[PDB]
């Protein structure tokens, strides 16, 4: 019934259903808790649709924590709230509009297959998720046919001295490079690879959405011709994201009208349990053309995956699409 | 002399006093950098605990936060998320749950205590002491049982045909079909990894198939020999007890000893920024956060009260010493300690399940 | 942005009842304790008690055991202080200080609530301006009761070089004076205004200074 | 009940010296010994936490504590209380007033005759301002036609300034309208350390 929408100043956005719209550019842990708790007390909210303008992945960590304490369904729509890293707490109702690491690697492998990029090297840090990324593309290459010659994976550590990252980076001897690390670490790795002559057009760097992140904040250390798989598709308008988020909640509310005969009233206050929540009837929702169903881990099943390249004008160019029929449609 | 603040979330006020004294003695051990102690006790709810980290701890620019448990087991989580937002190292002192070893959730988390899963390091050592080459591993199908299984099988493959694994959903009381499969696999040494409630269910069903008797060796950890699990535990069982794992004063004065050493190592480097001053209006991480975490995990403190203090790649404590307990005549008897790399033989008699005797020979 | 704003000064006859407020801001209200400190005009600090905020559990002192009561309103983030059966010894300034970690140090104080407990008629003050490289002017506030009176120059424009002197008791009538030193190039070429406000009488008077 | 006793209750330091204010306790209170600074017209401010600005430092630990100021500033003028936070009831110390040394400054004397608004309303008060001087010791005598008068004189004093470090005083001579017009000469003399001759400021109503 009563739903709130929190967004940032990005993408130029200015404003049964009882939507409460607000906009603030403070996304620290205290500001996130304060907004949601002050929204819960003073407005019996049954669901939240959140988005921000930063690359802070820990915002999704805070929203999941708030959702398990307030019992409020929260939908990460844009920014760090939509970055997939930690698995959703089972006792929470926090879901995000994004893809998993294995879903991006399937697209990354599909790109290399269609361009006969069989020989490739692997470059990862000790950042969480690297062993998941290595294990997936290794088993997918070892048994199933998408890569032929994969150089042994190179492990890095951006926190160490440049000399340490430089000595380890020269071991790459392949034209295609899969680079998995944080966006903060990528600024340092790609700025040093440029000094080693490894960011030219005779090399193809493919990075997941953990490196690209926001399609709006592009660091200058990203070399021209950087290939990435991201889900902040600028054509997936922010106006449409909240429409999909609202559609999931309203459908989950009407589907919770009969199995139980009510809608869970908002909690009394954060500052000094329900028999039924909207946890079910929400992970299995179809709205308009595509199904917006989630997984128990938190991420989407059929996400808006897209392939982007960094133009020489310091801009991202959309040259691929995967969301259609589980196939890669290059341009 | 510049000020370097250290945060803490402790149980009682008396423990906060010990924390300030630990920091006080740290300043006596050498001058150019003075450490200050900032601490609070636990809060009623997790939201107020999270808000207390921002308002009371991060607002004072803490380089690290020590977290201990409240009086009367996942309470470090609000401290982990809030301070880990800025990549501030959080040092756990009491919690032993294996969920804090997953850097995908708790990236900025360390521990002066090992998780329950690292008890497989002692199980692996006894398999070498008695030349055991075939064991049965019964774990619960939860986050705690998966980690004990993976840690044990990793130590075996790093020289899984040496061990069979049987899992069960937690809360199950009908373990009749489970143990029957264990008996049909030529079982001799059974290694169990489950909670105090789930272990009690395994022990009761063990007395049904007469697997409590003279033809089996039971090797367990700490939760399986505590509380109701100890009442139904088979006579002659062998469990573990983490030495100093429950003090909270030993781990306060040891965590401070490690943090103080790592702070001085840190300021020997160039380009160092101060930690965030409060939460509100700050969305970027502490730039020195990741580096200081790497300095902490690389720290080696051998002169600790709880033994040598080193951390692994996940921040879990290494070189932790255990107590090998053997239940005989309804009383736990220490038959030896886990030195930390070896098993020191204690001149006591091991009584196997059934009545016969042996010792931690050779 | 942590602030503790108390209610205004009070005037009560012996045997009445006062209720002093103390609203908080900038922090989670239910994570701290609220202490109450009394200070007599010439004397020093005396601790009255403390009330836990998460649990409305007051803890009064032995001297303040009987008539003082600590109230709480978590919805509005405000603590109260109620005093019954007032004596002549209750005339003091009452601070509310935040208890750190409930029972720790007092890290944030209020501005203070001045309480006057006597049986005298409250009279509005009388204002008489004083006129004579640097020129110093004056303003005389001559008979009034009770004590709390605020004197400002040019509504806050003149805030450098102001000497407001403490009042003197004179048979239930206070009297003070205030001086303002200004350059010779800012008078009488510029206008000088003496502001006098008396909260007990709810009166404000403004007197200019003309040669 | 624990009694907090801090001695001395008054000190005079030089701008840049090192001050050490001690605080003693009857019983042992571990390190639960807080410090507060109450300036001229403000509420007290928490200085140190658990016996430990960058110029204030704390030492001592059970029954004997100390508050040290490695470099006193003119804004350090005020009161300093030490609070016991170890046992109920919470008790404070007696306080210690911190005055500061300064260079001798002659007072600025200015006398003001009774205003027309007051004479037209009964009574007459003659105010005399002596502002911005050091040290604080000063004598003020009222003279009417060369005769010293002490009856009906009200004196008030300001605390030492946090920026100027000087003192100021006002002296008012209260008479009746009959007594004021009865005479002619009204002087406000004063003798201070900075004066070889007594500073006199007078006015003739004629
Ligand atoms: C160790 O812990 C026990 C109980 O946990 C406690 O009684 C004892 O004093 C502690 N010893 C120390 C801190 O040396
Ligand atoms: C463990 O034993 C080895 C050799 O027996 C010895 O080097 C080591 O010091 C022992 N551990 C401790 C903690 O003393
Ligand atoms: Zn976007």
């Amino acid at each position: 019934l009563n739903i709130a929408v929190l967004l940032g100043h990005s993408h130029d956005v200015t404003e049964d259903v009882n939507v409460v719209a607000l906009l603030m550019n403070r996304t620290d842990p205290k500001s996130l808790i304060t907004h949601v708790c002050d929204l819960m007390s003073g407005a019996r909210i049954h669901g939240l649709v959140f988005g921000d303008d930063t690359d802070q992945e820990a915002v999704a960590q805070m929203l999941d924590f708030i959702s398990s304490q307030t019992f409020i369904p929260i939908l990460g729509i844009h920014g760090g709230a939509s970055m997939i890293m930690a698995d959703k707490d089972p006792t929470s109702t926090f879901f995000q509009f994004g893809a998993s690491i294995q879903q991006q690697a399937t697209v990354m492998l599909k790109i290399m297959q269609d361009y006969d990029w069989h020989v490739f090297s692997l470059v990862t840090t000790i950042f969480p998720g690297y062993r998941d990324f290595i294990s997936f593309i290794k088993t997918t290459v070892d048994n199933s046919f998408v890569g032929w010659d994969m150089q042994n994976v190179i492990t890095l550590d951006t926190s160490f001295e440049d000399a340490k990252t430089q000595v380890q980076l020269k071991k790459i001897h392949s034209s295609v490079i899969l680079l998995y690390c944080s966006k903060d670490e990528a600024v340092l790795i790609l700025s040093e690879a440029r000094s080693l002559g490894l960011t030219g057009y005779d090399f193809f760097w493919i990075v997941p959405s953990l490196v690209s992140g926001n399609t709006e904040l592009i660091p200058k250390e990203f070399p021209s011709g950087l290939i990435s798989v991201s889900y902040d598709d600028w054509d997936y308008s922010l106006e449409a994201r909240v429409r999909d988020g609202l559609g999931i909640l309203t459908t989950a509310a009407s589907s919770m009208l009969e199995k139980f005969s009510y809608i869970p009233e908002a909690k009394a206050s954060c500052y000094g349990t329900p028999l039924h929540t909207l946890h079910q009837f929400m992970v299995n929702v179809t709205w308009d053309g595509k199904d917006l169903s989630f997984t128990e881990e938190g991420y989407q099943v059929h996400p808006r995956l897209v392939v982007i390249v960094l133009n020489k004008d310091r801009e991202w160019e959309k040259v691929g699409k995967w969301e259609n029929q589980t196939l890669s449609l290059r341009h | 002399p510049k000020i370097v603040n250290i945060g803490a979330v402790l149980s009682t006020k008396k423990h906060e006093q010990i924390f300030r004294e630990a920091v006080n003695q740290a300043n006596k051990r050498h001058r150019k950098i003075q450490l200050q102690a900032t601490s609070v006790t636990h809060r009623p709810n997790a939201i107020q605990m999270a808000l207390s980290v921002c308002e009371d701890l991060i607002s004072s620019q803490v380089y690290a936060i020590l977290v201990s448990h409240p009086p009367a087991h996942l309470t470090p989580t609000p401290i982990s998320y809030t301070a880990g937002f800025y990549r501030i190292p959080v040092i756990g002192l009491t919690t032993r749950m294996s969920i804090y070893s997953d850097k995908s959730i708790h990236l900025s988390f360390l521990r002066t205590v090992p998780p329950y899963s690292h008890q497989a390091l002692v199980w692996f050592e006894m398999m070498r002491l008695f030349n055991w080459n075939h064991v049965i591993l019964i774990v619960s199908d939860d986050h705690e049982g998966r980690a004990a299984q993976k840690k044990l099988e990793t130590l075996l493959e790093g020289k899984p045909k040496a061990d069979k694994v049987l899992q069960f959903e937690p809360g199950t009381k009908n373990l009749t079909a489970l143990l029957l499969e264990a008996k049909e696999l030529e079982a001799r040494v059974i290694i169990l990894s489950a909670s105090e409630d789930d272990a009690t269910a395994v022990y009761k069903s063990a007395a049904m198939l007469d697997m409590t008797g003279a033809g089996y060796v039971w090797l367990v950890g700490e939760r399986e020999i505590s509380g109701s699990a100890l009442r139904y535990a088979p006579d002659g069982i062998i469990g573990l007890q983490l030495i100093n794992g429950k003090n909270e004063s030993a781990h306060i004065s040891d965590a401070v000893a490690v943090v103080a050493q790592a702070i001085h190592e840190l300021f020997e480097m160039e380009n160092i920024t101060d930690p965030p001053r409060g939460c509100v209006g700050n969305t970027n991480i502490w730039k020195t956060g990741p580096l200081f975490k790497r300095v902490l995990m690389s720290s080696k403190y051998p002169d600790g009260v709880t033994g040598r203090i080193e951390f692994n790649e996940d921040g879990d404590r290494k070189f932790a010493q255990y107590s090998i307990m053997n239940l005989q005549n309804r009383k736990l008897v220490q038959v030896g300690i886990f030195n930390g790399s070896y098993i020191i033989q204690n001149d006591r008699k091991i009584i196997w399940p059934g009545g016969e005797t042996e010792g931690t020979l050779v | 942005e942590v602030k503790l704003v108390e209610s205004g000064p009070e005037l009560k006859k012996p045997g009445e009842t006062v209720k002093i407020s103390c609203k908080a801001s900038g922090f989670t209200f239910t994570n701290y304790g609220m202490n109450w400190v009394k200070q007599a005009p010439g004397k020093g600090l005396k601790w009255m008690g403390w009330i836990n905020i998460y649990t409305g559990e007051p803890t009064y002192a032995d001297d303040f055991k009987g008539r003082f009561a600590f109230s709480l309103e978590t919805s509005a983030s405000t603590a109260y202080l109620q005093i019954n059966n007032l004596k002549n010894e209750d005339t003091a300034t009452y601070f509310c200080a935040r208890g750190y970690d409930y029972e720790g140090y007092f890290d944030y104080w209020g501005q203070g609530t001045t309480l006057t407990v006597s049986s005298a008629k409250t009279t509005p003050p009388s204002v008489y301006p004083l006129a004579p490289s640097m020129v110093t002017l004056g303003c005389l506030v001559k008979g009034y009761f009770p004590e709390p009176v605020t004197v400002t120059w040019n509504s806050g424009s003149l805030s450098s070089g102001v000497h407001t002197f403490p009042a003197v008791l004179q048979s239930d009538l206070y009297t003070l004076s205030s001086s303002v030193t200004v350059p010779s190039s800012t008078w009488p070429s510029e206008t000088v205004t003496c502001n006098v406000a008396h909260p007990a009488s709810s009166t404000k008077v403004d007197k200019k200074i003309v040669p | 009940d624990i009694v907090m006793t801090q001695a001395p209750a008054t000190l005079s330091v030089t701008p840049g010296d090192r001050v050490s204010l001690s605080c003693r306790a009857s019983q042992s209170i571990a390190d639960y010994l807080y410090w507060y600074q109450q300036k001229s017209h403000e509420s007290p401010r928490l200085l140190l936490k658990y016996a430990s600005p960058s110029r204030f430092s704390g030492s001592g630990s059970g029954s004997d504590f100390t508050l040290t100021i490695n470099s006193v500033e003119p804004e350090d003028v005020g009161m300093y209380y030490c609070q016991n936070g170890h046992s109920f009831p919470r008790t404070f110390g007696g306080g210690t007033k911190l005055e500061i040394k300064r260079a001798d400054a002659a007072p600025t004397v200015s006398i003001f005759p009774p205003s027309s608004e007051q004479l037209a309303a009964g009574g007459a008060s003659v105010v005399c301002f002596l502002n911005n001087f050091y040290p604080k010791d000063i004598n003020v005598k009222w003279k009417i036609d060369g005769s010293e008068r002490q009856n009906g004189v009200l004196n008030s004093w300001t605390d030492q300034d946090s920026k100027d470090s000087t003192y100021s005083m006002s002296s008012t001579l209260t008479l009746t309208k009959d007594e004021y017009e009865r005479h002619n000469s009204y002087t406000c003399e004063a003798t201070h350390k900075t004066s070889t001759s007594p500073i006199v400021k007078s006015f003739n109503r004629n």
